[PDB]
């Protein structure tokens, strides 16, 4: 209720929970662009959960893995759900 | 002339802000590709 | 997914024949060894390159966008 | 990941020089020189020309490990003939020799038809 | 005229078949190694992706442009960026292309090397001009664009040397042989009733003569004579990669020479 995730470069405030990895690469609606090329624990998706203001949810590359961003995709789930699938090549 | 997401299907430079939840113009398709970068990228000929 | 450029094993530039090659068989009805041989790829290693491709490229392109 | 740069294999680094002249310990008049950035093209080469001179005692050469180009090449001449100016002598005739092989063969290319 | 003597058997725009006399197996097999390895040459080795709707990855498509041979008889005098004092690359240590291509008819656009475009200037030397010895004249086929795809590209060829990557290889492949009937004992064949009945005959055994059937073994002969034929790619000529081949161990044992000077 009131509740909801949303995908944003989290910015620290009150919880300040996130990690390393860069949040540069990240455009203000949290998904990288294609061209870009990541490394290390980069922050492919910057995700936000205010839970009962700010506490940081998002998917980090993989630690051992480093490519290029190939194609993003933002879809929905039948409960018009904000679905997002990062292809790194 | 600026995007930020693309359709699978018309390819049309879309992008809208948010409560637009996903669709095209005339192409209902709930998709959107995250169109490219600007900054283009740098390849090693190796 | 296209002629390789240059075989792997010697180099010897193999890019510029797929074509040519897919001609000197189809009209020129040529058996694929002899068809080889006229491209100049006398070393098995350079012959194996063009003998066994697969140019994929060709369904890779028949998806629309 | 864990993988050098080709250009190490060519290109020296920092504090590093084409040569290095160590004297050897175990028989007299020897020396043991370290090539940096160089494999079997010199290696095997300079030992064979050192081969011819009657006063090398001794002539081989190694490289270790073929993660690192690089290797060692000692050489035993008799007394009295400084194993260094044996590595200069065989460097020349390698050159004087490669000489006459650049003409020669420029030569019979120029009388070639096609 | 002095040790190494050459005697040509053929010639032409890529093979030249010779025979080394005079000389230590050693340096007939140097010599051959360097030319696989060690004879200066130009080539992409930097890719700028504009545009990409290919249904190739942008690394696969940069992959084939640096393996793109290009022309390489005027490197002698462009310089090794790393030794230009540009920052990055120049007129002096580079050469630049550029790839410009778009699906226009709907017959299937095939991209060629001879779509690559210098632009920047040459300076009068022969260099960098995708090589092409095709009969339709189309140096190697790059990529293949459908409907409407598109392909913009900016590439940098840089001095280069086959150790650092195989694409700076001017050589192809080089014929190598010595002591066509076995009269060295180099080698010692396998059989399963008769040796000389089982393995062919070498080309080169009609250029020497035969060992004779009661002959004690010549323990004394070394290796003299090689037959050689050096394959040429094209970026340089075959007569050239030779010359220069010569050159480069000519000057590497030079820089011997020179070392224990400074020492
Ligand atoms: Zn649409
Ligand atoms: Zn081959
Ligand atoms: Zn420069």
């Amino acid at each position: 209720m009131s509740i909801t995730e949303t995908f944003e470069k989290p910015q620290r405030t009150n919880t300040l929970r996130m990690k390393h990895g860069t949040y540069d690469k990240l455009d203000d609606d949290g998904l990288i662009a294609p061209g870009v090329r990541v490394s290390g624990e980069d922050v492919i998706i910057g995700k936000t959960t205010p839970i009962s203001s700010k506490r940081d949810a998002s998917t980090p590359l993989r630690s051992t893995e480093n490519g290029i961003v190939d194609q993003v995709l933002v879809t929905t789930n039948q409960d018009g759900l904000k679905f997002v699938k990062v292809r790194v090549r | 002339a600026t995007l930020k997401y693309i359709c699978a299907e018309c390819s049309s430079k879309l992008s809208l802000s948010r409560t637009d939840a996903v669709r095209c113009k005339d192409c209902g398709h709930r998709i959107l590709l995250k169109a490219r970068t600007k900054r283009l990228v740098q390849f090693e000929a190796r | 997914m296209i002629v390789p450029v240059r075989c792997f094993s010697c180099g010897k530039v193999v890019g510029d024949k797929w074509e040519s090659y897919l001609n000197l068989l189809q009209e020129d009805e040529l058996d694929e060894g002899t068809a080889l041989s006229r491209l100049g790829l006398k070393r098995y290693c350079c012959r194996r390159m063009i003998l066994t491709h697969v140019d994929l490229i060709e369904k890779f392109l028949r998806y629309n966008p | 990941m864990n993988a050098p740069d080709r250009f190490e294999l060519f290109l020296l680094g920092e504090g590093e020089s084409k040569l290095k002249i160590d004297p050897d310990t175990k028989a007299p008049n020897a020396v043991v020189i370290t090539f940096e950035k160089e494999d079997h093209t010199l290696g095997n080469l300079i030992r064979a020309e050192l081969l011819n001179d009657r006063k090398v005692l001794f002539a081989a050469y190694k490289v270790e490990h073929p993660f690192f180009a690089r290797f060692k090449l000692r050489i035993q001449t008799t007394e009295g003939y400084d194993p260094k100016d044996a590595l200069k002598n065989a460097c020349n005739s390698i050159i004087n020799k490669l000489g006459a092989l650049k003409t020669n063969f420029e030569t019979e290319w120029n009388l070639q038809t096609l | 005229e002095e040790g190494p003597q050459v005697k040509i058997r053929e010639a032409s725009k890529d093979n030249v078949d010779f025979i080394l006399s005079n000389v230590d197996l050693a340096m007939a097999n140097s010599l051959r190694r360097v030319m696989i390895a060690e004879i200066p040459t130009l080539a992409i080795d930097s890719v700028e992706v504009e545009t990409n709707t290919t249904v190739l990855a942008d690394e696969f498509i940069a992959h084939r442009l640096g393996l793109i041979p290009l022309q390489s008889m005027d490197i002698e005098q462009l310089e090794y960026s790393r030794d230009c004092f540009c920052e990055d690359h120049c007129d002096k240590c580079s050469v630049v292309l550029t790839l410009q291509a778009f699906g226009e008819s709907e017959s299937t656009t095939n991209v060629y090397s001879k779509d690559l475009v210098i632009v920047s200037n040459l300076m009068g030397r022969n260099i960098g001009h995708p090589i092409i010895q095709d009969k339709e004249g189309n140096g190697v086929l790059i990529c293949k664009l459908r409907k409407g795809q598109e392909l913009k590209l900016t590439c940098v060829a840089k001095k280069g040397i086959a150790k650092e990557h195989a694409k700076w290889g001017p050589a192809a492949a080089i014929e190598f042989e010595y002591d066509p009937w076995n009269k060295l004992k180099h080698t010692d064949y396998w059989y399963e009733q008769d040796s000389a009945k089982e393995w062919p005959q070498s080309k080169n055994c009609e250029y020497e003569d035969p060992p004779n059937e009661g002959d004690p073994f010549d323990y004394k002969a070394q290796a003299d004579t090689f037959y050689m034929n050096v394959e040429s790619v094209g970026s340089i000529p075959v007569d050239q990669v030779v010359v220069r081949g010569i050159d480069t161990l000519q000057k590497k044992v030079a820089s011997i020479l020179l070392a224990l000077t400074q020492m």
